[PDB]
RNA sequence: GUGGAAGUCUGUUAGAGUUGGUGUCCUACAAUACCCUCUCGUGAUCUAUGUGUAGGGGUGAAAGGCCCAUCGAGUCCGGCA
RNA sequence: GCGAAAGCCAAGGCCUGUCGGGAGCAACCAACGUUAGGGAAUUCGGCAAGUUAGUCCCGUACCUUCGGAAGAAGGGAUGCC
RNA sequence: GGUCUUAAGGUAGCGUAGUACCUUGCCGCAUCAGUAGCGGCUUGCAUGAAUGGAUUAACCAGAGCUUCACUGUCCCAACGUUGGGCCCGGUGAACUGUACAUUCCAGUGCGGAGUCUGGAGACACCCAGGGGGAAGCGAAGACCCUAUGGA
RNA sequence: CGAGUGGCUUGCUACCUCGAUGUCGGUUCCCUCCAUCCUGCCCGUGCAGAAGCGGGCAAGGGUGAGGUUGUUCGCCUAUUAAAGGAGGUCGUGAGCUGGGUUUAGACCGUCGUGAGACAGGUCGGCUGCUAUCUACUGGGUGUGUAGGUGUCUGACAAGAACGACCGUAUAGUACGAGAGGAACUACGGUUGGUGGCCACUGGUGUACCGGUUGUUCGAGAGAGCACGUGCCGGGUAGCCACGCCACACGGGGUAAGAGCUGAACGCAUCUAAGCUCGAAACCCACUUGGAAAAGAGACACCGCCGAGGUCCCGCGUACAAGACGCGGUCGAUAGACUCGGGGUGUGCGCGUCGAGGUAACGAGACGUUAAGCCCACGAGCACUAACAGACCAA
């Protein structure tokens, strides 16, 4: 699997999945991502991120 | 019951408000007991996704207010481990009132609802909408 | 009213003083069914990763699914029974007879025993083999130990020797197996006594607390509400009634926590390899890098990483082996992070 | 719009007070203290110095409060062993 | 900055609110920071703690001795260049 | 009862009251559940007119209650920060002490014993702890009664 | 109607304490009793089943959460297998709390001429002490057994280390007209308790990195202070629970009870002698401690002029002193350096762009730059430091 956020790997057996109020799916590889994301930021605009990259 | 075939944090007590993901009238509930549980001295009764939960309408229609129902917590938001060992969790907690039979009082689930909740209540699951 | 309401602790592992051996000792045997053979084995403490299996259990209505778990890493190199050790019944219990040793030691055995410059082992085999006739034969076990230095995470050259019962069909029998494997060098290794699947007894000194309080050593209650705040935190409300006037040893108080011996029931052995396959990226935090003979302990074993372990086949296991479980992936992720 | 009234408001301005924490202290730093919190803060206001009222008497927006750590009758010595 | 406010800094003063050395420095205590999910279930009681907050614009109920209630409530804005 | 004591015989109001014994009065509101709170009723054990009654805007570190918000008050505790605590050098008290004293279980005794009796246990010394017991320490009991006591 | 047991209530008595044995309720923590509320095994039934009712053994475990009230009690709600009662100075204030009872202030009702009273109500109204002895939890130093190292034994000691529930198959079956509706057994899960552990999720993380307000160092750069981080954002190790792992069965003897053989009493009889079964209870099993068990243990090897140990040095798998464990050049024990693995999130400077502005100036954007900064972890590596050396010992 793939990270909805950062887009790097996400380590099997790790993770969280945030289910959205409308139903959507969100795989998190990380609380990082998790808690940049809860700050309104998109990962484009984050250089670390595997998809800014 | 049957096996949730996911681990649970409860993520809800007695006394806890929480949404009512039906068209039943019911806007609000507030959880007042969890079936089969008992707790030990000092702890508040606690519940989480898959329990059946005794409530009161806090919230809806001046018929359904007040009124004592039963009912499944459909969703909540702390996480919940999967076989996988990965995490799951929800952005609100609701349940879904229900009769003698479990059948879903209502005639239709506001809002996605996890597997696991099929593999105890399937009229309620056959009746969802979305199912994460 | 006053509700009911379970003590704080279990009384069944006192007195919570400090452990007289770091080194565990069973003070139980599994039984004698099978063939002749060592009734247990010894490594030490890596660290923990993740592996995903194959559901392995019949009975599961995911038998054949993913399933991810945790494993704790055990470094298993080969250990050297030194000797053959001989008890016999007498109307106050077993007794040490006599001992079997060998000439092929371990260079670095003396940093822990005046090794043997001069032992007749004949004679003790003799005085065995006697006993063995007159019938006052009591079990038999042999005298242990693991070699550090073929462990590079663990500082210690010093080995660890402990006694291990060997149990098998005839006393003859398991007699002449003990005396085999003596003879030799007593060099054996975990496969010669463990395979994947099955349940052993993991015992150890757990990780060493210092003084603690009643709260985290018993688990009571710490003041509450008001009580919190008037200069009571974390004492209990009393150390007793008026009468008997005198403290019970029951009531929960303060003292040394953690370092006491724990021998922890059914331990599932998820996999005995050698290399570096389980080793995590980085380096097992605070151990080091594993490569060699290691095993793969389903869940958590007592102690800290590089303390020394011993493993056992289950003495009361609640289900039946199930051999070599299918590994799909072992997490080679960083601890770090 | 001007004007700028008030036993008026907010306010750790200075100053005055002392509600809760039943906190800290309780052979104290202290025979009434420390901290946070809180009340008043242009008025029947607070305050220095000077001055008047003396013991069954003063003084008292009154609690039997206060009159030098002494008050339902100060303190000292005497009656008094 | 509204300010004799905070906070920071001059001038001036001080290191004398006058015993020190050592242990990642344990239990326990005093002051205190942060705690997921729940949110007063705690308790005699929300005690303690917390929330709110400055300024401008919009807007403001019952009641009323017409003074008031009222900063009612509620909504929005707020930097730098 | 359809007058009598002793002059009159409770009016407007307010009322289960900070006054109501019976009492958690009855009904309602509110809550899952409310000896609470508020409203109505009210025969008021034993309300009531300057011994002032009713009522009331504003004010209040005054008493009771409900809601939104908030939160380690709680579920149920964790980690951390500073000063102690612990070890070392220096300084250096007090409380308290009939004697003896390593005690525990029972018994007995002026009926609440480390010291009697019977048993049981018990090698000596020291460090740290939280305070079960010494009917622990502190104060010739404020309560009660007594005194041909005091004010 | 009669005979009792208990010592929880109430009353009675006035033995003990008035040079004081701190109150009620609550709390917290520990032990116990059985007259048993649930759970195990049973008997009877007005026992078809299912659900009950009554009774026997039995104290292993459990007996919870909330609304009014200071309340105990109790009333009420929803859960529950059940939400049992009682003792320990009505256990527990040198533990807490202080709402109530019961001080000084005050109000109301009643009573009183009045001061003032109330077995009436109401608002406010303080919680002292540095542990000598003893007790227990944990930690050391000595002596005894009578040189050292390593490994054991096991008298005895502790445990609840496990208690309970739901679901599936059995089975819509046995039973029953039907309605309704079991079991043995085998499985999956939950709950409460217990012990341990941190890969995973989560908390912390005043290590660290970044953003940013005020002010000071002239600006810049880089910094200090704003309580022991100014605030905000992220967060590694470690420590943790809200996270994760593990916690039987089965034997042996019994109770209540079901029976066998069997006599006194030719029969009969479960009992008198004998025997077979049979409880969550008892014993074992399993876990923890345990040579100071004075019968003070056993074994193997080393050593008595030398085995081993202490001090020392570098450190922790240990740790409040002490103890413990490891390494000491025949070396990777700690540091430096370099890698690996990680945290932040793109450095200074310079170049270009930039709303504009004559210009000065210019917030900010892009590039250089997954940059810069940082790490309580791992590896490589004898470069630095584990040197020198002292002592005890049959
Ligand atoms: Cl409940
Ligand atoms: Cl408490
Ligand atoms: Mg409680
Ligand atoms: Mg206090
Ligand atoms: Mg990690
Ligand atoms: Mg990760
Ligand atoms: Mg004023
Ligand atoms: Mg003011
Ligand atoms: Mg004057
Ligand atoms: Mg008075
Ligand atoms: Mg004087
Ligand atoms: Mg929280
Ligand atoms: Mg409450
Ligand atoms: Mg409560
Ligand atoms: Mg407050
Ligand atoms: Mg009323
Ligand atoms: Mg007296
Ligand atoms: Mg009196
Ligand atoms: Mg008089
Ligand atoms: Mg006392
Ligand atoms: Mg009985
Ligand atoms: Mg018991
Ligand atoms: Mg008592
Ligand atoms: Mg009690
Ligand atoms: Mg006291
Ligand atoms: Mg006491
Ligand atoms: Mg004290
Ligand atoms: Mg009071
Ligand atoms: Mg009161
Ligand atoms: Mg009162
Ligand atoms: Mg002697
Ligand atoms: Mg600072
Ligand atoms: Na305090
Ligand atoms: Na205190
Ligand atoms: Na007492
Ligand atoms: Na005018
Ligand atoms: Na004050
Ligand atoms: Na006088
Ligand atoms: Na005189
Ligand atoms: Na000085
Ligand atoms: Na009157
Ligand atoms: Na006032
Ligand atoms: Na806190
Ligand atoms: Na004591
Ligand atoms: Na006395
Ligand atoms: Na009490
Ligand atoms: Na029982
Ligand atoms: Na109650
Ligand atoms: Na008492
Ligand atoms: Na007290
Ligand atoms: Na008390
Ligand atoms: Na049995
Ligand atoms: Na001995």
């Amino acid at each position: 699997r793939e990270c909805d956020y950062c887009g790097t790997d996400i380590e099997p057996g790790t993770g969280t999945m945030f289910v959205h109020k409308d139903g959507a799916t969100t795989h998190f590889c990380s609380s990082k991502c998790e808690n940049n994301a809860d700050l309104g930021r998109e990962a484009r605009n984050l250089e670390w991120t595997d998809t800014a990259r | 019951m049957e096996a949730l075939g996911a681990d649970v944090t409860q993520g809800l007590e007695k006394g806890s408000l929480i949404t009512c993901a039906d068209n039943t009238g019911a806007r609000e509930l507030k959880v007042i007991s969890v079936h089969g549980y008992s707790g030990t001295k000092n702890r508040h009764p606690k519940a989480g996704l898959g329990d059946k939960i005794t409530v009161s309408v806090t919230k809806g229609t001046p018929e359904m207010r007040r009124q004592v129902l039963e009912a499944v917590v459909v969703r909540q938001r702390k996480p919940i481990r999967r076989p996988d060992g990965t995490r799951v969790k929800f952005e609100d907690n609701a349940a879904v009132i229900v009769d003698e039979n479990e059948d879903p009082r209502g005639t239709e689930l506001k809002g996605p609802i996890a597997r696991e909740v099929a593999q105890r209540f399937g009229s309620v699951a056959s009746a969802a909408t979305m199912i994460v | 009213p006053q509700p009911s309401r379970p003590r704080k602790g279990s009384l069944g592992f006192g007195p919570r003083k400090r452990s007289t051996s770091e080194t565990p000792r069973f003070n139980s045997w599994p039984s004698d069914d099978g063939q002749p053979g060592v009734q247990g084995f010894a490594g030490y403490k890596a660290g923990m990763t993740h592996v995903v299996l194959v559901n392995d259990e019949p009975n599961s209505p995911r038998e054949g699914m993913e399933e991810t778990v945790p494993v704790t890493v055990i470094e298993t190199p080969p250990m050297r029974a030194v000797a053959l050790r001989a008890y016999e019944d007498t109307p106050y219990g077993q007794r040490p007879l006599t001992e079997v040793w060998t000439d092929e030691f371990h260079s670095e055995l003396d940093r822990t025993l005046d090794v043997p410059e001069d032992h007749d082992p004949d004679a003790a085999e003799e005085q065995i083999r006697d006993a063995h006739e007159a019938g006052d034969l009591g079990d038999l076990r042999l005298i242990t130990h693991t070699v550090p230095d073929a462990v590079p995470s663990v500082p210690k050259k010093k080995p660890d020797v402990m006694e291990t019962r060997v149990g098998g069909g005839s006393v003859s029998d398991r007699l002449d197996h003990a005396l085999d494997i003596v003879e030799d060098g007593g060099e054996h290794a975990m496969n010669d006594i463990f395979r994947a699947g099955e349940y052993a007894d993991v015992a150890g000194v757990t990780k060493g607390k210092g003084t603690q309080g009643p709260v985290k050593r018993w688990g009571v209650q710490k003041r509450k509400g008001k009580h919190a705040r008037q200069g009571w935190r974390r004492r209990i409300g009393n150390l007793g009634p008026w009468n008997p006037s005198r403290v019970r040893s029951t009531v929960p108080q303060q003292g040394q926590t953690g370092y006491h011996q724990r021998t922890e029931l059914n331990k599932r052995l998820i996999d005995i390899g050698e290399g570096d396959e389980p080793t995590v990226d980085g380096g097992f935090v605070n151990y080091g890098e594993v490569d060699g003979p290691y095993t793969l302990v389903k869940g958590s074993v007592p102690g800290p990483d590089k303390r020394l372990v011993r493993f056992r086949p289950a003495v009361r296991p609640n289900d039946q082996p199930r051999l070599d479980p299918e590994v799909r992936y072992v997490s080679n992720e960083s601890n770090q992070g």
